């Protein structure tokens, strides 16, 4: 959106880069930050932790009714069965989409997101546009922004995550997938479908 | 507090910007800002609730339009100054230095392995906020409760759009660190945590979807009984 007061993106990035490098130099001299520490955090959230972990949980739930029961009863313990858990997902509660209920997750006050199963949030999730509107007009938002039409007779539950309890959406299994393997099913599970802004991939 | 970060129900912020795929980190400075979180946490700059309170005190126009990880930089500096661990005058001198010498090296330092071990342990072990308390929960599933009209200036998780509203308790999660104390430097003071369901009509009036509800997390002091 046009703001006549705002600098160019290039000038903003140049100033931020200098301020961050200065702060970095001071924390390094204090002995509390190192370049190797920075590189490890980046490697974890670029390559080790991401929505492929959440997809594994979803497909097991789709294909193992006993595991699905455990997942809905205690999401943290169920995900630990697969070695999935940790920072920013210490307390997870999974909610099941059905033919009468659709779930969508937001954090209106900030940016909290279940890192151990989804990785770091995409920028739109943290930004004021999604956060302000999804609690007020979720049906209109899902249609206009995500092309996802939830019939007006179907209840939409918006989970505004104001605490450390992380809500994760278990999307419904798409039709036409009877007997598919766990690997084939995982290709239909997206981070958007575990936020509730889209269903799992069709076909 | 009642700051612009409390956006739930606000209008006019514009269309969602969703660039078809994006990287995890858009620039090298974002990786640094991200990793400063465990480093400053370990060093006693702030806990998680204090971290959020620091962001909440940003210039509001800067908050609405600046890159997300810039918010984290602002909170590090805020708590660095608060704890006396960051000298602002030295920070401004180093900023000018890196403005004029952007490729100048960082200071010589040892790659202390304990700091990396800390990262691995934090990431895969977590930092759980759940706590044991002696008292049982005051409320239970199905209780009809009303959210406090209090408007504290300090940190809280009391979105304006739910204040004074009536809802139904859906789940009791146990007790957790209480943001209204922890974010203001008053300690964990753990309180029982509930999810409460508010109908869209209760929140928004007649503009509300008759088939939608908002589920909002309430620590025990936030709610009082209406009907058991």
């Amino acid at each position: 959106t046009e703001n006549i007061l705002r600098k160019s993106d290039e000038e903003i990035q140049k100033e931020i880069t200098a301020r961050v490098k200065a702060l970095e130099s001071m924390l390094i001299e204090q002995g509390i930050l190192t370049t190797s520490m920075i590189d490890r955090m980046a490697e974890i959230y670029e390559n080790e932790v991401g929505p492929h972990l959440g997809a594994k949980v979803v497909v097991k739930a789709w294909t193992d009714p006993e595991f699905k029961k455990r997942l809905l009863a205690d999401g943290t313990e169920a995900c630990k069965e697969l070695g999935i858990g940790g920072l920013q997902g210490e307390d997870m509660m999974w909610v099941e989409n059905t033919d009468e209920v659709h779930h969508v997750v937001v954090c209106t006050l900030c940016s909290c997101y279940p890192w151990p199963v989804l990785g770091l949030p995409p920028n739109w999730f943290k930004e004021p546009q999604y956060r302000s509107r999804v609690v007020r007009e979720p049906r209109q938002l899902l249609k206009e922004e995500f092309g996802f039409e939830v019939p007006p007779s179907k209840e939409i539950k918006v989970w505004d995550s104001s605490s450390e309890m992380r809500f994760v959406v278990l999307p419904q299994r798409p039709a036409g997938t009877d007997g598919w393997s766990e690997e084939e099913l995982a290709t239909l599970v997206t981070r958007e479908s575990m936020i509730g802004v889209e269903p799992a991939k069709a076909v | 507090m009642n700051g612009v970060y409390d956006v739930g129900g606000t209008d006019g912020l514009g269309p969602i910007n969703r660039p078809a795929d994006e990287p995890v980190f858009r620039a090298e400075w974002e990786k640094v800002a991200f990793a400063m979180f465990p480093a400053t946490f370990r060093a006693g700059f702030m806990g998680l609730d204090e971290f959020k309170f620091g962001i909440e005190q940003m210039n509001p126009a800067e908050y609405l339009e600046s890159p997300y990880y810039w918010h984290w930089i602002r909170t590090y500096i805020h708590h660095g100054v608060r704890t006396g661990k960051i000298d602002l005058e030295e920070l401004e001198r180093r900023t000018q230095y890196y403005r004029e010498n952007p490729d100048a090296p960082l200071p010589e330092h040892e790659q202390k392995p304990e700091l990396i071990e800390f990262v691995n342990q934090a990431v895969y072990g977590g930092l759980p906020a759940s706590r044991e308390v002696d008292r049982p929960p005051k409320f239970k599933e199905g209780d009809v409760v009303r959210f406090s009209t209090a408007s504290p200036k300090g940190h809280a998780r009391r979105a304006r759009y739910v204040r004074g509203k009536t809802g139904t308790v859906v789940k009791h999660h146990g007790a957790y660190i209480y943001p209204d104390t922890a974010g203001n430097g008053l300690g964990e003071c753990p309180e029982h945590l509930y999810t409460v369901r508010f109908t869209a009509q209760e929140l928004w009036g007649p503009e509300g979807d008759p088939n939608s509800s908002v589920y909002y997390d309430c620590w025990e002091p936030y709610i009082e009984l209406v009907d058991t």
